[PDB]
């Protein structure tokens, strides 16, 4: 959950 | 469906040091001439936390683009380790490369990045201030994140 803030990229 | 199709990206010189330019080779397909152009960014995620720290490592735009198959080599020079906080520095990062025609972004493609010293000592001690004249960078190339936004193409 640290790269939650980059959920417009799997 | 979408009139730019991107076939494939390819990491290329890596691993490298940390100041060595970043080098993607991207394949893209063109159903329909384009009337536009298409701008393509590469961005450095500085800090997971914080939005202020992503820097944009190059712009690119390409114009017209007539139809068929695209390759070029899009390069950008490392970023500057002056806006990198020391927390983020070492360990994984991601490293994105986005498309836009008209504005519009078609796609972002993400890959991990995990910067790491070469050195023993260093591995087991890292320096509260991050050395990157001593971390090599490490794109993680075989597992992109991929998000394709359907846009207007007219």
């Amino acid at each position: 959950e640290k790269a939650a803030r980059l959920q417009x990229x799997a | 469906m979408a009139k730019v199709q991107v076939n494939n990206v390819v990491v290329l010189d890596n691993p490298s040091p940390f100041y060595n330019p970043f080098q993607f080779e991207i394949t893209f397909e063109c159903i329909e001439d384009l009337s536009e152009d298409l701008e393509w960014k590469i961005i450095y995620v500085g800090s997971a936390e914080s939005e202020e720290y992503d820097q944009v490592l190059d712009s690119v735009l390409v114009g017209p683009v007539p139809a068929g198959r695209h390759m070029f080599v899009f390069q950008a020079d490392a970023p500057n380790p002056g806006l990198i906080p020391d927390a983020d520095a070492v360990g994984v990062t991601v490293v994105l490369i986005t498309c836009t025609y008209r504005g519009q972004e078609f796609i972002r493609v993400g890959y991990y990045v995990n910067n790491e010293y070469t050195e023993t000592e260093l591995r087991e001690n890292p320096p509260v201030k991050p050395d990157f004249s001593k971390l090599q960078r490490n794109i993680l190339a075989s597992n992109p994140r991929v998000t394709r936004f359907h846009i207007n193409w007219e």
